[PDB]
């Protein structure tokens, strides 16, 4: 989850986050560089009681500032279309969970074996255990084992929403009438927060995800118990 | 393609034409100043004995104004083409604007 | 001196670093004691 | 069945279209639909601006191709110079 | 007389008037939204409700200031203003159709203000999407009475690009070619051609959903085999060229305001100003799927729409190191209007730059519908477009009135708005990396921090914008008349006096062929 | 039919100051109060609807 | 393409009058024929209630909320069925 | 006194009662569809039609009476009625894309195919084919009428003219008992969305461009035309084959392709 006063991304929970963080990172560095030249160079316009108003040329001084700008973006491109790439190759997953969206809320259904489905809603402000955080825990979390390939399909039964989880680098709209593919696989146990992610009416601020990350012999028990 | 000495002796046979007229003179001095340079006393020279020609005084204190200012923050330029320019400046009685208190803001 | 709206046509005097020699003079009219300067500027500098 | 009975321009245009329409065959051009031509511009030779006052502005493309056209007020009497490349410019008031 | 002059102008620059008086008076709607927005969201927990009256706010925020706001001030006020004295002709072509295009944008207004009042307003986005904003989400007229009201800004609109690409083709003088008009008067003529396409295919769009609510089509609705992505996709191929649209007369401004006061007589590098303003006109309608890279697109595409849309750097850096190329050598004059420019061209430059990071489809899943997008569009559009309509108004206002403004007042202006507008939207970067959502009305504590620096920063900006209404206040109180305007050689809109007569160029200008 | 342009001609370039939308005569004002009668009530009959429904009516 | 024709020399309205009345018409006429030959009701298909068709999501403006604008009873079912 | 050729026009209350007629045709709508009611619908339709005839009117005055359609004027005309049929071309591409969108992708609810399960489509043989060869014609025709008028021939204009005209009510009459006979409608899923609104708003232009055309008929009988000015006839011919381009388009995309 978000903690206070951050400036960037969650931590990694998935090497395709991690990937897209070293990827941001090299972003960022040419962002601030070209920012910075341009307030520079501003200054250095400004700066002098020089000078020179008749005419210019500008033919020799475009190829540079062309082609450098066309160099850069394809520093960027080739980085960000192999993450891409990357994101979309062939990873055979070993379990498939749907969610489907609603207003306001989640459900989820498992049925690769049983037929298991169940609703999960944000805990009001006023029922919240301490310690609990404000508009982001749900009464059931989507419970997944965890360092395995995950298929999830996306889609809802009303308006559009958006199925979100920043920490694992996912967000895949919720469209009814369309069942969204996405994979998702966490390094490490734990409980990683989203938000719906596509305006969605009264509620859209209220309706989270939890995913609850746990080793399969975990994940099978709660399953069962789930029926 | 032109060097620096062909283009002074191009602005020296500009403003040396002894029948230049006052728009001349103007559009000369505005347009030179133009360029990325302060003119050289070889220019100077002849545009003040423009001003000269023109009966107007006021005009070759307002180009020792202009040459001063085109060197910007380098101070050294405009006393030294003050130096260079002094034989002209007392043959014509030219005063400079420091003589006669128009740097005082 | 003077400059009127309705002149806005007409060659303007401006201070311009940029510009030193305007298309106008400052003062277009003078008075007996300036013409007689200006004569005077027909003649040496040197004895202004 | 090749007949008639649709008027031409020469009998049914009217206002502005007509005057138009009989100065071009005179071959005058009274709404400045033309660009003019240039003579060479000298004080010898200068361009003739005809205007119906006593200033009319002109833009003068310096060079061929310049993009930037420099615009000035041209008055009724001695002929004026294009501040950027001093080409001569006379007023023909009418 | 007043009626006759003002109700049935056939004038351009009474008409432009009209547009500046509308278009302010709009200002003041969209930031009343915009501060309301930020009140709900000043503190964690809710102020006004729950998300539909907070989305109803942003919905309006948007169109206002779009709609009402930004394409009135520059193209129907400034465009009316300049266009045809830029180009020495005696008004626009259909000068009676351009009044039609002012008058239909007060009853578009009225049909949004309608939409807010009736049911519980269209708390849709400004982007419409159904089934959020269909028969049964948004039941009732509220909708309805918005997409109306689009109908009549697009009329308005498409209308006046007819009438702008007529004028500027077809009504120079006879020798001044294309490549001899200033290029605000191309950024007017690229804007025109881009409203032109972009526009009918949003009515198409948006009427399809009017019958789908209302006739029992089902172009959105997979019940009937419709599909909503397809609304998006519509809505979208005009919403690129749309955000062009925005920018587009604001680089055509910048553009005069940078040369004027570096006291240059001529921008640097004007063809590859021409080429860079039709290279972004044009990849402006290629590109719209980089607002859908998280709706299930396929990797190849996504891969197209990464790619495309990083081009659109390359004439648009041709145009910021012009600016910098005309600046270089200038004498400077550092007017309030420079001040405007100057900060246009880097804030545009960094929202300009945080929309090439959301280009990268891949980081773009992580960043779309949060607040990293809100950063990036509000740094070109209240850091570029008003920044560009701010120069402009400051720059011409002794043209349109005849009155001089306060400078050191309009100095204080815009030290006061740069300083409210970054504390605004600088800290919005962190919330949308964090992950803070759009259209949210209230967020995970963790977000507080950000939100509430964010939210002091838009009352600077209001006391901006009221310190703006005094200062426009003073100058027609105090009544100093222009005299002289340096550099009318190279800028005719000003060679007329100031105002000008209400009929100018009733003699043409002289222009000869060589 | 026979070409009576000419008289039309006459009648609309007639030094009377008129606008051309009122120079056919009087039938040209009686269409216009009309047009623009229709144009204001039904703008003000408008703003009674908008009144009315914004409002809810049980 | 050529066409398969080929008159030209100065193209005018003798041209296009003998195009309207050789061709254009005489295409009209015959396909008013085939139209014609081919008209008289088809079979209408038996009713089912396919849940994509016959969509109401909200009444018409017109008439009892239910019929289409130029509802035709001998072939537009209503959601329920043809009419009596 | 100007001495450019352009046209200075008189100030003019139409813009005015064109935007209100906007406002009360839109108001109009809504209280139509959410409160039960046609008065202000009706009342904007009128002031729109009552609007256009004075404005259009106005502008016969201004060129056939007054002469100030030069030709630096009619030149502008020119341009602006080819960006308007640009600008209508774009707003059918929408629907187009609309269509080609649902059909190249048909999805579960209708059975996954294209026609949807269900859905009977007209013959594109009967028809739908004698309605392509009418419009076909008309284009013929007014081509005929052109070069009547530009060669001074009023009698084998106003034929030519009529004939067209009778060809675009021909078309119409046609597409209205097609709509009356087709056993699918409007609300069969978004193959009736597609057929009606698409053909539908073509058929509206079908009827705008013929009374264009009737508009010219009449001032072409008032000999208001000369062999050479005549940019209304011309304007109304672009605009007509416009409309025949895009029936071309809808009959192999909609009634063909899709069938
Ligand atoms: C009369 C009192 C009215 C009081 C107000 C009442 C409300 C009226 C509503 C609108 C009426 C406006 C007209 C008032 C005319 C007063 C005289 C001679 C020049 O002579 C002419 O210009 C002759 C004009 C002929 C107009 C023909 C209208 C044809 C209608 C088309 C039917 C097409 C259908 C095709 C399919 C048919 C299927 C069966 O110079 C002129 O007259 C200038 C005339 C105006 C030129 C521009 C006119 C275009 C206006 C278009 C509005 C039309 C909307 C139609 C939409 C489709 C609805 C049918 C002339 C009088 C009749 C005008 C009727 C229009
Ligand atoms: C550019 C707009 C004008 C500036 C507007 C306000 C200026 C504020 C400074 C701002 C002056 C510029 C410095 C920006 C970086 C500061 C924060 C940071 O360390 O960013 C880190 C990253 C994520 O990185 C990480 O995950 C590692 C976290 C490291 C934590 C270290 C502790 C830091 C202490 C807390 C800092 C508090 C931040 C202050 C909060 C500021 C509240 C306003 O976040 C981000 O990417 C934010 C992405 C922003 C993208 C727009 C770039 C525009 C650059 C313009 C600069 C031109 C020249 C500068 C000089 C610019 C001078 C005009
Ligand atoms: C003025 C309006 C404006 C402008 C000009 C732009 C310009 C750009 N926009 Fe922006 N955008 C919006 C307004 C605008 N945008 C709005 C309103 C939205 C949200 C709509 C909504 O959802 O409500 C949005 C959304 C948006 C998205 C969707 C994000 C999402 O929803 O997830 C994307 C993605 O690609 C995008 C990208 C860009 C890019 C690449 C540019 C480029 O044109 C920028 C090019 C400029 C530069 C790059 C800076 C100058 C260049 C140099 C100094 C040269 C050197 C630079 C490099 C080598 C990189 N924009
Ligand atoms: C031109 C477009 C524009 C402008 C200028 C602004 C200006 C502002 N916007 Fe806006 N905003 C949008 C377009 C704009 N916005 C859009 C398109 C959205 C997305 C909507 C959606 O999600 O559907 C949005 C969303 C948006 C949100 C996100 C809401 C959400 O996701 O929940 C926020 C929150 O802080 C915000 C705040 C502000 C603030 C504080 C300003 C302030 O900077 C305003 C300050 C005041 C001014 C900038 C002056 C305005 C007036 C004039 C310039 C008139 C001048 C008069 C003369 C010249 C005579 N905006
Ligand atoms: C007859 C020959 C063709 C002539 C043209 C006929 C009508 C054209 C009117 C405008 C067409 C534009 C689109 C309107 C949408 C639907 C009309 C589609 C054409 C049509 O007429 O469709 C009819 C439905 O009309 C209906 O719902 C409702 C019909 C009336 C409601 C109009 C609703 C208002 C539409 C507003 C559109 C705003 C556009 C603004 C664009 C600006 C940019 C089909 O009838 P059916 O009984 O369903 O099936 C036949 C079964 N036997
Ligand atoms: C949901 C329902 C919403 C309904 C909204 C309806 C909104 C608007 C109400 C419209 C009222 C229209 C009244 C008639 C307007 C005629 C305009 C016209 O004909 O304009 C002409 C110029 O446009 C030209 O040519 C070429 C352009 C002609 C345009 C004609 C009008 C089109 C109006 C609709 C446009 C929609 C475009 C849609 C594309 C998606 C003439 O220009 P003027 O400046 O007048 O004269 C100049 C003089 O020299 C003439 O002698
Ligand atoms: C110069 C060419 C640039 C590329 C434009 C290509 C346009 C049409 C591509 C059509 C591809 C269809 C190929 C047939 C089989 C796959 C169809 C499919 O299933 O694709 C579906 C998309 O369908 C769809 O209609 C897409 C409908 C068209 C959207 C095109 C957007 C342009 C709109 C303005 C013109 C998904
Ligand atoms: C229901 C609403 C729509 C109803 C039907 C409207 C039908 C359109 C009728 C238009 C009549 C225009 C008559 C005026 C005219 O045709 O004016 C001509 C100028 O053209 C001009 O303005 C050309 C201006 C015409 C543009 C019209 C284009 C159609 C607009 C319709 C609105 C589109 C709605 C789309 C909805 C999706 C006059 O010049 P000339 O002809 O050279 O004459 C001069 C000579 O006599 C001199 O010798
Ligand atoms: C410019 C922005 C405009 C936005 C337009 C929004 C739509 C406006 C249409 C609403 O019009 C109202 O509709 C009511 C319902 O039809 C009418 O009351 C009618 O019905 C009421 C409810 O049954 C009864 O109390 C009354 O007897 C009867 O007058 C009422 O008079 C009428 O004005
Ligand atoms: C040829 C054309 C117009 C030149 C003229 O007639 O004045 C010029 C104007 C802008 C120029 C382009 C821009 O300067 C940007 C690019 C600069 C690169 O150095 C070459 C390609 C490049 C894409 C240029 C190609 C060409 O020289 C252009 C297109
Ligand atoms: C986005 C649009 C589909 C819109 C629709 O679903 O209605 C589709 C239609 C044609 C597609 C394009 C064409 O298939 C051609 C290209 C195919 C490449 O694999 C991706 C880019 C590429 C340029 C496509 C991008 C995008 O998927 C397009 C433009
Ligand atoms: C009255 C007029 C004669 C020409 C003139 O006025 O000098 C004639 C010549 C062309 C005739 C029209 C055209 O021949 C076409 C139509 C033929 C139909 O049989 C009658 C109406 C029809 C529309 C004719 C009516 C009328 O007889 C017209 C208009
Ligand atoms: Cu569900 Cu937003
Ligand atoms: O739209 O960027
Ligand atoms: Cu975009
Ligand atoms: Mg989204
Ligand atoms: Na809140
Ligand atoms: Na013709
Ligand atoms: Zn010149």
């Amino acid at each position: 989850m978000a903690y206070p006063m951050q400036l960037g991304f969650q931590d990694a929970t998935s090497p395709i986050m991690e990937e897209l963080l070293h990827f941001h990172d090299h972003t960022l560095m040419i962002v601030f560089l070209i920012s910075s030249l341009v307030l520079y160079i501003i200054s250095l316009m400004l700066t002098t009681k020089l000078t020179h108003t008749s005419t210019m040329d500008a033919q020799e001084v475009e190829t540079i500032w062309t082609i450098l700008p066309a160099i850069i973006l394809i520093l960027i491109a080739l980085p960000s279309l192999r993450i891409l790439y990357m994101m979309d190759e062939i990873n055979n997953p070993s379990l498939t969970v749907k969610t489907m969206g609603h207003q306001w809320y989640w459900s989820y259904e498992y049925t690769d074996y049983e037929d298991l489905s169940f609703d999960s809603y944000m805990i009001p402000t006023s029922e919240l255990k301490p310690g609990e955080l404000r508009l982001l825990e749900v009464d059931n979390r989507v419970v997944l084992p965890m360092e395995m390939t995950i298929r999830m399909l996306v889609s809802s039964e009303d308006v559009l929403h958006s199925w979100a989880v920043p920490s694992l680098g996912l967000k895949t709209d919720a469209i009814p009438g369309r069942l969204n593919q996405t994979t998702l696989m966490s390094s490490r146990p734990g409980l990683y927060y989203g938000q719906c992610s596509e305006i969605c009416g009264s509620n859209h601020s209220f309706m989270p995800i939890v995913l609850e990350l746990v080793p399969l012999k975990y994940f099978e028990k709660w399953s069962a118990s789930m029926l | 393609h032109e060097t620096d000495e062909e283009f002074d002796a191009r602005w020296v046979t500009y403003f040396n034409k002894p029948d230049i007229d006052a728009w001349e003179l103007r559009k000369g001095m505005n347009t030179l100043v133009g360029y990325d340079l302060v003119p050289e006393p070889k220019i100077i020279d002849a545009a003040l004995r423009a001003c000269r020609r023109l009966n107007d005084f006021a005009s070759a204190v307002r180009i020792l104004e202009v040459v001063k200012d085109k060197a910007g923050p380098h101070k050294e330029i405009y006393p030294y083409v003050i130096q260079e320019l002094r034989p002209t400046l007392n043959e014509l009685g030219i005063s400079t604007p420091e003589e006669l208190g128009l740097d005082k803001v | 001196s003077v400059v009127k709206s309705e002149d806005y046509a007409l060659p303007s005097y401006v201070d311009r670093r940029d510009y030193p020699l305007p298309d106008v003079a400052h003062v277009k009219n003078l008075s007996a004691s300036q013409k007689a300067l200006k004569e005077k500027e027909k003649a040496s500098w040197s004895s202004l | 069945a090749s007949g008639g009975g649709v008027p031409t321009d020469e009998e049914q245009a009217t206002g502005l279209e007509r005057e138009v329409m009989l100065a071009a065959r005179k071959g005058q051009d009274p709404y400045n639909i033309l660009a003019p031509k240039a003579t060479s511009g000298t004080k010898e030779d200068p361009n003739l601006v005809p205007s119906i006052t006593n200033k009319r502005i002109v833009g003068c493309i310096c060079e061929e191709d310049n993009s930037t056209v420099i615009w000035f007020w041209l008055h009724k009497g001695e002929a004026q110079r294009c501040p950027s490349c001093g080409t001569h410019y006379k007023l023909v008031p009418h | 007389m007043f009626i006759n002059r003002w109700l049935f102008s056939t004038n351009h620059k009474d008409i432009g008037t009209l547009y500046l008086l509308f278009g302010a008076w709009a200002g003041m709607v969209g930031t009343a939204l915009s501060l309301l927005i930020r009140a709900e969201l000043g503190q964690p927990g809710t102020l006004l409700g729950d998300d539909q009256i907070y989305n109803v706010v942003v919905t309006a925020h948007a169109f206002v200031m779009i709609f009402f706001m930004v394409m009135p001030i520059m193209i129907g006020g400034f465009g009316n203003w300049l266009v045809p004295l830029m180009i020495g002709a005696p008004d626009m072509a259909f000068p009676r159709m351009n009044n039609m295009s002012f008058w239909l944008l007060p009853p578009s207004f009225l049909l949004l203000l309608a939409s807010s009042m009736v049911e519980a307003g269209a708390g849709t986005g400004w982007t419409v999407y159904p089934p959020l904003a269909g028969n049964l989400a948004h039941a009732g007229a509220s909708v309805d009475l918005t997409i109306f009201s689009l109908h009549l800004a697009g009329v308005s609109s498409i209308l006046g690009a007819i009438n702008f690409i007529t004028t500027i083709i077809n009504m120079k003088p006879p020798a001044m070619s294309q490549y001899q008009t200033p290029l605000f008067v191309w950024s007017v003529m690229i804007t025109a051609v881009l409203l032109l396409l972009s526009l009918p295919v949003l009515a198409a769009g948006i009427t399809m959903l009017l019958t789908d609510r209302n006739l029992n089509t089902t172009f959105f609705d997979p019940a009937g085999g419709g599909d909503p992505i397809l609304y998006q996709h519509l809505f979208w191929f005009f919403g690129h060229p749309e955000v062009y649209i925005l920018i587009l007369p604001g680089f055509g401004m910048i553009s005069h305001i940078v040369t004027y006061y570096s006291g240059k007589k001529e921008p640097f590098g004007y063809m590859g100003m021409v080429w860079a303003m039709m290279s972004i006109g044009f990849l402006g309608f290629i590109v719209w799927a980089h607002h859908m890279f998280t709706v299930g697109m396929d990797v190849d595409t996504r891969a197209y729409f990464t790619s495309a849309t990083m081009i659109i750097a390359i004439p648009t850096g041709v145009k910021v190191f012009s600016w910098l190329a005309t600046l270089h050598g200038g004498n400077i004059k550092w007017s309030p209007a420079m001040m405007w420019a100057l900060g246009f061209i880097f804030l545009f430059t960094v929202g300009g730059l945080t929309g090439i990071v959301l280009a990268n489809s891949s980081l773009d899943i992580v960043l779309h519908d949060t607040y990293y997008v809100v950063a990036h569009f509000h740094y070109v559009l209240s850091m570029g477009a008003v920044f560009a309509i701010m120069g402009g108004f400051v720059h011409w206002f002794p043209l349109f009135s005849g009155y001089t403004l306060n400078d050191t007042w309009a100095k204080i202006h815009f030290a006061i708005m740069f300083v409210g507008v970054n504390m605004t939207f600088f800290p919005q970067h962190f919330l949308g990396l964090s992950g803070m959502p759009r259209r949210y009305s209230d967020y995970p504590d963790a977000y507080t921090m950000w939100n509430t620096i964010s939210s002091m920063g838009s009352f600077i900006s209001l006391t901006a914008v009221m310190l703006m209404v005094f200062i426009i206040w003073e100058a027609f109180a105090s009544k100093r008349e222009v005299l002289t305007v340096d550099l009318t050689t190279t800028n005719l809109e000003w060679l007329n006096g100031c105002p000008p007569p209400y009929h100018t160029f009733e003699e043409p200008t002289y222009v000869n062929l060589k | 039919f026979e070409n009576r342009v000419a008289e039309k001609q006459k009648l609309f370039q007639e030094d009377n100051g008129l606008p051309v939308h009122l120079k056919g005569g009087a039938t040209d004002n009686i269409l216009y109060r009309v047009t623009m009668t229709l144009c204001l009530g039904g703008t003000l009959y408008s703003l009674y609807c908008l009144g009315w429904a914004s409002f809810p009516h049980k | 393409a050529s066409a398969a024709k080929g008159d030209h020399g100065g193209t005018g309205a003798r041209t296009w009058r003998f195009l309207t009345f050789g061709l254009a018409l005489p295409s009209v006429a015959l396909c008013t024929l085939n139209s014609w030959l081919h008209s008289g009701h088809r079979e209408r298909p038996a009713f089912i209630p396919y849940h994509h068709l016959r969509i109401r999501t909200k009444p018409f403006s017109w008439g009892d909320g239910n019929h289409t604008f130029f509802h035709n009873p001998r072939v537009n079912p209503l959601p329920t069925g043809y009419e009596k | 006194h100007q001495t450019h050729a352009y046209h200075m026009v008189n100030p003019s209350p139409w813009p005015l009662t064109g935007a209100l007629s906007a406002l009360l045709m839109t108001s109009g709508l809504t209280m139509w569809f959410h409160f039960n009611s046609m008065t202000l619908l009706m009342i904007g339709l009128t002031t729109n039609m009552l609007t256009m005839y004075q404005w259009w009117r106005d502008v016969i005055r201004e060129s056939t009476f007054q002469g100030h359609h030069t030709p630096a004027v009619q030149k502008g005309l020119r341009y602006g009625m080819i960006l308007f049929i640009i600008s209508e071309v774009l707003f059918f591409t929408g629907f187009f894309w609309a269509f080609y969108h649902s059909s190249l992708a048909p999805t579960p609810e209708l059975g996954g195919c294209w026609p949807p399960t269900g859905i009977h489509p007209l013959n594109p043989l009967e028809v739908p084919l004698l309605n392509t060869s009418v419009l076909l014609a008309s284009g013929v025709s007014i081509t005929w009428a052109h070069h009547s008028l530009m060669e001074g021939d009023r009698k084998h204009m106003l034929q030519a003219l009529f004939i067209t005209i009778t060809l675009g009510v021909y078309f119409t009459l046609l597409q209205a008992s097609e709509y009356y006979e087709a056993p699918f409608t409007i609300s069969d899923g978004v193959y009736g969305s597609t057929f009606f609104v698409a053909t539908g708003f073509h058929g509206l232009h079908v009827i705008i461009g013929s009374t264009f055309l009737i508009v010219c008929f009449f001032r072409q009988l008032k000999f208001h035309f000369t062999s050479n000015h005549h940019f209304g006839f011309e304007a109304a011919a672009w605009y007509w084959h416009f409309v025949d381009v895009v029936w071309l388009f809808l009959y192999v995309s909609i009634y063909w392709w899709g069938s």
